[PDB]
RNA sequence: UCUCCAGGCAUACGCGUAUAACAACUCGGAUAACCAUUGUUAGUUAAUCAGACUAUAGGCAAUAAUCACACUAUAAAUCACCUAUAACUUCUCUGUUAACCCAACACCGGAAUGCCUAAAGGAAAGAUCCAAAAAGAUAAAAGGAACUCGGCAAACAAGAACCCCGCCUGUUUACCAAAAACAUCACCUCUAGCAUUACAAGUAUUAGAGGCACUGCCUGCCCAGUGAUCACUUGUUCCUAGGGACUAGCAUGACGGCUAAACGAGGGUCCAACUGUCUCUUAUCUUUAAUCAGUGAAAUUGACCUUUCAGUGAAGAGGCUGAAAUAUAAUAAUAAGACGAGAAGACCCUAUGGAGCUUAAAUUAUAUAACUUAUCUAUUUUAUAGUAUAAGUUUGAAAUUUCGGUUGGGGUGACC
RNA sequence: AACUAAUCCUAGCCCUAGCCCUACACAAAUAUAAUUAUACUAUUAUAUAAAUCAAAACAUUUAUCCUACUAAAAGUAUUGGAGAAAGAAAUUCGUACAUCUAGGAGCUAUAGAACUAGUACCGCAAGGGAAAGAUGAAAGACUAAUUAAAAGUAAGAACAAGCAAAGAUUAAACCUUGUACCUUUUGCAUAAUGAACUAACUAGAAAACUUCUAACUAAAAGAAUUACAGCUAGAAACCCCGAAACCAAACGAGCUACCUAAAAACAAUUUUAUGAAUCAACUCGUCUAUGUGGCAAAAUAGUGAGAAGAUUUUUAGGUAGAGGUGAAAAGCCU
């Protein structure tokens, strides 16, 4: 079959899977949030 | 070998050949000869008194062994009482 | 191939997402999923009278202005409390007790304007 | 996340309803092979004491009245609805219960052997040998555990002072005091083994799913020569 | 106004101003017209459609659904109502546009539900010409598989029978394999006597692991031998070649041919009909092609003023040796050569380069499972129970590492 | 007689010296699907780093990594499949520039930071990550000039004959002579690798021993060292790009595999009373042709299989790499 859409969009999946609340769920998340800060980026999380 | 050691910077001896040779002032190596221990019942009377001795080693072997140690080992060493004070030196050599 | 970068808002998103636009509460919800207006909790003008009001908008460029003293602690006692201690300790009828014959209030509690914390809006 | 739904804390007669597993542990990765889907079902509370005096009730024998005998989906045995005084509760039906029958459970260690009609339920020690039963408790007050199933029968082999031999279905010998309570009979449905599934659909619908395609004495010294 | 075509309108999810007017004519639409582009100004209005929406504590449930009546069946099947406590008149907030989403694109692809099938929604041809080759459709004298690896494809046909394998409906290598493989009802072997997170709110007619077509039908033999429920001879044990004890609470098994009707985009064989498959090809229309106008890629490329024949050569010469030919440039065609271009195309060998798998390779192995000795408690008169740990022994789930050389490539041999 | 182009100088940066810090940025909003004015429902890092790699294999072992004052004792004592290698202390020495808030035989737009910016853009996510600017004192003087200057073209197509040139010649071509270049092969190529052209960028580094040039000399050296002509100082040296792998910690089940919960679809006809039949919707993908930088990184046109069930479909949740899932294809996990 087609490949190249594997992406079907959804919010409530978007949020939960990569969102804020997720990310500082666990220790290693909130590392994650910080590695980013250092670097400077403008989005740290979706 | 090190040429170049992360402590000091320095060359380093490799120490096997320190436990084997003999080096005497003027440039000369000694050492035995091997299997001087082994086997001697089956030997012959004139093949141990050859094993027995202590013997020259030659140009290139002796330029190898020098790369190998260090300055320190070839040092001037007054030992009082000496068996080897007289091999120190070379006499009436033309070359 | 979402964006992360624009506002999070109600107008996105599925049905059952919504948030609000930063208006303040007028009421409460119920049981029975109906709101209940609080009369209370509406935001009431008071709105003076302007007749016979002599200050415009503006103001004459012949108008002289005058050198910047912003108000402090220190000016406001001396003007207000000060005189009135003053009398009181020359005639002698002055005790560090009776502080609040003068104006001074011991606690904030009871009072309908609260100076801290502060209890009302501009 | 996975929370169990064996939640409810007080019994009742009301059908209860049940979440499967699919044979995955509370982590989330499968335990057990070969289960999953099958028909949405209702759990029904059992009660395996038979001797439970009603609440401010003294402690000797009552009787019950049979309301119902039916089909249960979560066994292979079949229950009845039993009521007396003024509570109703849940049991294992045995071999020839018929509604409107009237049964006895006692707490009575008869000196001499109680005559036995068969679903009563008596204290071990007052039964005769060879008497068959089912329901069977490993120690006083516990509850049934064993022989609970679908045509199973056990057999009292033997007493000997306040200890009896129980031959289990299985023909394992077991020994229990003779204080701990046992109900006369076979469990009903006594032709449950004989079904026939048929055909691949039938077993889906018991939540069954198929098999995996996938398809040593070590000699000593002595005995490599002739291995 | 005319000619022709036939999935449209809403909601959900998603998207985020692409919506409408005016103005521009740079960039964007693979070209123009016109805008889907650029700039400026505007827009979507709800107590009913849609979302969010905190009084408390107790008590209690046998009787599906399908027009639910009849009717059975099996897979056993959607808060209410009461008892007391507390409160005692209210409308704010948010969604609402569009030619639209996932696929690098204005992509012949993918995309849930309700109503309806033309009353809704649309346009296959920029202009011209009528060549070859290529693609698609339709018609064809006489013959009817002579075609071909094969009736592939096509047909005014779309039917019949038999053989191999598998029982059957199902499943599988997304992107070279759909099958004879996998599963499957049926049948058989092995392990287990028990509760509060799987198995299971279960208990030997139960649960887990594994094998295997079913069905009937021949072939069924390690019971201790002979006497005959009885005596000896055996066998197995003890006590000393003697003397006792035990063997009467049971009693074989292992293959073949079978198939069995049905079923199959499975692999073969055959008859009939049918036909441009063929003898042997032809005609017409559409797409392409060619000419005019607009926009405008890709692999490729040491430099080239880029000829034929014989010889030389590494099966090999446009370019070297000897002969010969020879005004200069385009447009449309053929595919012999330029060992023509892109091949992630395959076979052979090497490396003290790797990885996956299997063990009977070497080295370990508080994975489990057992024990033993201490230690710590209990008791006991030494003694049996247990055991937050240490040291041994037994099992081995696993872990790390390796694959000498010359003998064509193997196969047995050898050899250093 | 000129188009395409080219010329430029400062934005900032780099390495040291010095010094702890007290920077913790109106109102309002934010840990809820962050940036939503108020109760529901509690909150919390980590047991020893491993492997690559060296030992020309590999199994004990392998500097730094895994920090404790300079100079010396000393690469000495010691440790080590006693081998690759590893390596002290006792004991001596030292107040150091000390406003040096300063310096440069450091870079100047393909350099120096990735940076005009962690932005645009790419990825579900962790994450990866660019390109470029140039007048003058004044533009309230119409934006300045300067250059036969790269490849590529134009002005100006071509004229028997041939690695394209050389000897020549009155004469551009005619006559004579002449088997492209680098690397690799047996010192040989009409063999075979590599190159469309232009501009910029793009690869040999250390001082044990030796030789040369000086100072002083039975002594040399600005403390610790060497010496039977020595000792001290100077000068003289050993490349670049390219794997399949292995280990640690994060990130992924919006695709696909299987499961949980809540929902949904199935016309007409014949049988019956069903994993039955014919055949749409819908799901799948037998066979042939077209297509092959395609409309499409797996499609289109026909033709085919199932179609009340082990059926198909939607929404939300679960299982994670020494692993998961699997009607086993060593299939699938963006
Ligand atoms: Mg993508
Ligand atoms: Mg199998
Ligand atoms: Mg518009
Ligand atoms: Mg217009
Ligand atoms: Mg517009
Ligand atoms: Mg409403
Ligand atoms: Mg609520
Ligand atoms: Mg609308
Ligand atoms: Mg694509
Ligand atoms: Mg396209
Ligand atoms: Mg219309
Ligand atoms: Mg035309
Ligand atoms: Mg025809
Ligand atoms: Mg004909
Ligand atoms: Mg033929
Ligand atoms: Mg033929
Ligand atoms: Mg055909
Ligand atoms: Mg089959
Ligand atoms: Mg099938
Ligand atoms: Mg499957
Ligand atoms: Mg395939
Ligand atoms: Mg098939
Ligand atoms: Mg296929
Ligand atoms: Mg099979
Ligand atoms: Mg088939
Ligand atoms: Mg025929
Ligand atoms: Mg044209
Ligand atoms: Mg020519
Ligand atoms: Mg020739
Ligand atoms: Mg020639
Ligand atoms: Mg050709
Ligand atoms: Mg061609
Ligand atoms: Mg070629
Ligand atoms: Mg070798
Ligand atoms: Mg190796
Ligand atoms: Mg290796
Ligand atoms: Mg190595
Ligand atoms: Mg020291
Ligand atoms: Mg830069
Ligand atoms: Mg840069
Ligand atoms: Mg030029
Ligand atoms: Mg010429
Ligand atoms: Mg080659
Ligand atoms: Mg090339
Ligand atoms: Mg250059
Ligand atoms: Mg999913
Ligand atoms: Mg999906
Ligand atoms: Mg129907
Ligand atoms: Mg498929
Ligand atoms: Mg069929
Ligand atoms: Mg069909
Ligand atoms: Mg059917
Ligand atoms: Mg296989
Ligand atoms: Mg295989
Ligand atoms: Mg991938």
């Amino acid at each position: 079959r087609a490949r190249g859409n594997e992406y079907q969009p959804s919010n409530i999946k978007r949020k939960h899977k990569h969102g804020w609340v997720r990310r500082l769920s666990t220790p290693a998340g909130v590392q994650v949030i910080l590695r980013r800060m250092l670097k400077g980026r403008k989005s740290l999380s979706h | 070998l090190t040429y170049c050691s992360t402590r000091k910077g320095k060359r380093k001896t490799v120490k096997s050949v320190v436990h084997r040779f003999l080096r005497l002032h003027s440039g000369l190596w000694l050492r035995r000869k091997a299997g001087y221990k082994k086997k001697l019942w089956k030997k012959s009377t004139a093949r141990k008194k050859r094993l027995r001795e202590f013997v020259f080693c030659s140009k290139t072997q002796s330029k190898l062994l020098d790369k190998m140690t260090t300055s320190f080992w070839k040092r001037r060493n007054w030992y009082a009482g000496d068996p080897y004070q007289m091999y120190h030196d070379r006499t009436n050599l033309r070359v | 191939g979402a964006d992360r970068m624009s506002k999070w808002t109600s107008k996105r998103g599925p049905r059952t997402f919504t948030k609000s636009r930063g208006a303040k509460k007028t009421g409460i919800y119920t049981s029975d999923r109906k709101f209940v207006q609080i009369k209370e909790m509406v935001p009431e003008f008071v709105v003076p009278d302007l007749t016979g009001f002599k200050l415009k908008p503006y103001v004459n460029y012949r108008a002289p202005a005058g050198i910047d003293t912003p108000l402090t602690a220190k000016a406001l006692f001396q003007e207000t409390v000060a005189p009135a201690i003053e009398k009181d300790f020359k005639e002698g009828t002055f005790d560090a007790n009776n502080l609040e014959k003068y104006g001074f209030e011991p606690t904030q509690e009871g009072k309908l304007f609260q100076l801290y914390p502060k209890n009302f809006p501009r | 996340k996975f929370v169990s739904w064996k939640s409810r804390t007080k019994y009742t007669v009301k059908p209860v309803k049940m979440r499967k597993s699919g044979g995955r542990d509370h982590t989330g990765r499968i335990r057990v092979h070969g289960i999953g889907g099958g028909h949405k079902q209702n759990y029904r509370m059992i009660d395996f004491l038979r001797f439970r005096p009603e609440k401010e009730k003294a402690p000797e024998p009552f009787e019950e009245k049979v309301v119902v005998v039916r089909y249960d989906p979560c066994r292979s045995a079949d229950i009845a609805l039993v009521a007396g005084g003024s509570r109703k509760r849940w049991i294992i039906a045995t071999e020839n219960m018929k509604a409107g029958d009237t049964i006895l459970n006692s707490n009575h260690i008869g000196r001499m052997a109680v005559a036995a009609q068969e679903g009563d339920a008596h204290p071990l020690g007052a039964l005769p040998v060879g008497t068959l039963i089912n329901n069977v408790e490993s120690e006083p007050g516990r509850g049934a555990q064993y022989i609970r199933a679908a045509g199973t029968c056990g057999v009292l082999l033997r007493k000997v002072n306040g200890t009896a031999i129980i031959q289990l279905p299985s023909k394992r010998q077991m020994q229990v005091l003779e204080s701990c309570t046992a109900t006369v009979g076979r469990v009903s449905n006594v032709n449950h083994n004989q079904r026939v599934i048929g055909k691949a659909g039938r077993n889906r619908w018991l939540g069954k799913r198929p098999n995996s395609g996938l398809w040593k004495i070590r000699p000593l010294p002595p005995m490599k020569s002739y291995v």
